[PDB]
RNA sequence: GUCAAGUAAUGAAGCGCACAUGGUGGAUGCCUUGGCAGUCAGAGGCGAUGAAAGACGUGACAGCCUGCGAUAAGCUUCGGGGAGGCGGCAAUAUCCUGUGAUCCGGAGAUUUCUGAAUGGGGAAACCCACUUACCAUAAGGUAGGUAUCUUG
RNA sequence: UGAAAUAGAACCUGAAACCGUGUGCGUACAAGCAGUAGGAGCCUCAAUUUAUUGGGGUGACUGCGUACCUUUUGUAUAAU
RNA sequence: CCACUGUCGUUGAAAAGCCAGGGGAUGACUUGUGGAUAGGGGUGAAAGGCUAAUCAAACUCGGUGAUAGCUGGUUCUCCC
RNA sequence: GGCUCAAACUAGGAGCCGAAGCUGCGGAUUUGAAACUUGUUUUCAAGUGGUAGGGGAGCGUUGUGUAAGCCUGUGAAGGUGUGUCGUAAGGCAUGCUGGAGGUAUCACAAGAGCGAAUGCUGACGUGAGUAACGAUAAUGCGAGUGAAAAGCUCGCACGCCGGAAGAUCAAGGGUUCCAGUCCAACGUUAAUCGGGGCUGGGUGAGUCGACCCCUAAGGCGAGGCCGAAAGGCGUAGUCG
């Protein structure tokens, strides 16, 4: 049956995307602390 | 300060699994069964010390019984014969020298007859 | 003396190769070949070849007459086993060993 | 459905008592001489002094 | 020697216990390249001269890590040093080196693209430009400039 | 080769659970926490002027004997 | 597109299916792509339904080692 | 079991069995009492079942000092046997293994002792060589190659789909595509085969699509409005 995950790369990069996350002050807080994580992925 | 509990740990639990040679299966092989089977072991061991003792009279009754009645007297008169003679033989003797030296016993049953 | 042959890592369990291991226990080395090569059971395939070996070594690295050799002793270890997952009903999953063994073969006198 | 105790490993030896390798019974050909499973030809197509290649 | 009556021993499909000798496994002991808590001092920032963080490249040599940026394991210079050396896994080849290499310290040069990202836009590492000067004659190349806000 | 290779690369040491092989003894008429107290026989080392003791392995046969923890008035408990 | 009945399956082929039947099938229809509404909030032809296999108050992190008159566990030895 | 002038009952008598009770013998220990008097000695008397719990005395382990000591390649720690000593915790010696450390004694400090917590991690059992091998569309044989062929290739025959189980895409994936080579692992079996490993190759546009021009929903939004801050809204626009 249809499952919950239905990739769309659009729809990826436009609500989790870097430019996403640099568009809110709590976006570039996910950022920093992604960062001070020091994951090598920041955004989708 | 950090004690590691590894070396202390292994040759305790040798000392059990020692103590539990020889019984079966999980009994010899594995802590867990064999500290119970060593301090069941302990016990009874403890209870047949004490019980030994009554067995072994048991026995020496049983054959002074039969060397009695083999010289025509029962055990409860042959033994009040040796009291009222003022022997002081033990049981234990008494059983031996019934087993092993039957004429011996025949004198003793006469002594006892004759105290009757 | 004794010549050893190893086979250490075969993909098999040992307790499927024990079966083929006591049958030639003990034989002579003409006869326990003969129930290896028309045993049905694919643990047999690893002990021939294991025996093989083991009488390559005894007439060449020892010079012993195989003529005169018999399976000493043999016997089956386990070797390292691989675990695989294997997937079931319902999101559960199972743990699977791919056992191993090893066969260790003495040919002698 | 399930066992409320392990099995012992003499009684899981036990219930392997019964478990044997077939061993196959083998002849000599009268031709060739070879040793081949009874009442089966040989490698080589040899069965009862009759070639079948 | 027959018969009769009575009564031993021997058995192992397998299994148990002990010992011997292995397999598995990776405890223990020893060890350390890594951590933890402080003391005495220093310092307390980096960034429009483009940061932090990245993407993509870059080698004689396929990948990754490290360094570096189309001048791409590096270029110039100033000092140190004195025999080896071309970063690690990790060697191999071509080679360099007393005409002083590799290496270390100070300074400089180069420094792609993204990112405050700042010419506009955008699903970061992409798309699309305007303009000044010069060169080319074709469909471009080089060097710049072009965000917003505040204060003058 | 190496001092060493059951130091051979899954590599120092290499425990236990667990699983083999070998040797000795026991075990196919006998009912249960699998031990314990006795105890025959066998096997094996030593003595000993030579089958007797001592040590070790096994244990026919007899008596007794319903795990452990927790929690309970109280548990073999068919309670955890 | 749906999901009325039954068998099967229930450590499934499947964390909701298969098979045989069943309903709607030009409509208040189904469906693609993009977007909007966010947690005491949303959305709901209303079942407290649904809001990423999570819903009478999502998820993640933090307060936080919440609190727990409750349950479990609590490790060497001997003497009074 | 079996029992009938009992092996039942009543009333008496004499023997004996019978407990970890009492006695005997040996040993330990608590308290008190007496004396060479901080165990220095001997005694004596009364004691010594024990949960919750109170009191007393110790064992071992890691680490610090003692210790620039002492031990140790003539073999440390650890492992694994054996012998021996102590009431116990435990100590001592020693064979084998091991191959570089250990630590007397007395103090001192604890990450100081595990069988349980449906405890935590890893390893390995039992179930058991048991269930199952994922659509009942289906296979047979001959050749080939190969260590090996039911499964690979080729051939003949058979069967299945055919509003698909054929073909073209979008989305999503990202090399899976093609050739050669390999068969450990992966593939629910084997595999010479593969969407597996390894090495090479392969994607060519003015017209197909994107980019680009344009806008929808909906975003962002010089100035502007609003709001403790953060921010929220919104014009022109700019994206989509
Ligand atoms: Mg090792
Ligand atoms: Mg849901």
């Amino acid at each position: 049956m249809k499952r919950t995950f239905q990739p769309s790369v659009i729809k990826r990069k436009r609500t989790h995307g870097f430019r996403a996350r640099m568009a809110t002050k709590k976006g570039r807080q996910v950022l920093a602390r992604r960062r001070a994580k020091g994951r090598h992925r920041l955004t989708v | 300060a950090r004690v590691k509990r590894g070396v202390q740990a292994n040759r305790r639990h040798k000392k059990i699994l020692k103590r539990a040679k020889g019984y079966y299966g999980a009994r010899s092989r594995v802590y867990r069964v064999a500290v119970q089977a060593v301090t069941k072991a302990g016990q009874y061991a403890y209870r047949d010390r004490r019980n030994k003792k009554r067995t072994f009279r048991r026995l020496w009754i049983a054959r002074i019984n039969a060397g009695a009645r083999l010289n025509g007297l029962s055990y409860s008169r042959f033994i009040n014969g040796m009291k009222k003679a003022n022997i002081t033989i033990d049981r234990r003797v008494l059983a031996d020298i019934a087993m092993h030296d039957a004429a011996t016993f025949g004198a003793l049953v006469e002594k006892a007859k004759a105290e009757l | 003396m004794e010549v050893t042959a190893k086979l250490r890592g075969a993909a098999i369990s040992a307790q499927k190769v024990r079966l083929v291991a006591d049958e030639v226990r003990g034989k002579s080395i003409e006869r326990a070949l003969d129930i290896l090569t028309y045993s049905n059971k694919k643990g047999a395939v690893f002990v021939k070849k294991c025996l093989n070996s083991a009488i390559a070594n005894a007439e060449h690295n020892h010079g012993l007459d195989i003529d005169g050799l018999k399976v000493a002793t043999i016997y089956v270890d386990e070797g390292i086993t691989l675990k695989r997952i294997l997937p079931r009903a319902k999101g559960r999953a199972d743990r699977i060993s791919k056992r191993t063994c090893h066969i260790t073969i003495k040919v002698g006198e | 459905a399930v066992q409320k105790s392990r099995k012992s490993r003499s009684r899981r030896d036990m219930r392997r008592s019964h478990h044997h390798m077939t061993v196959a019974e083998l002849s000599v050909d009268a031709t060739t001489g070879e040793k081949h499973r009874r009442h089966h030809m040989t490698k080589d197509g040899f069965y009862r002094g009759r070639q079948l290649f």
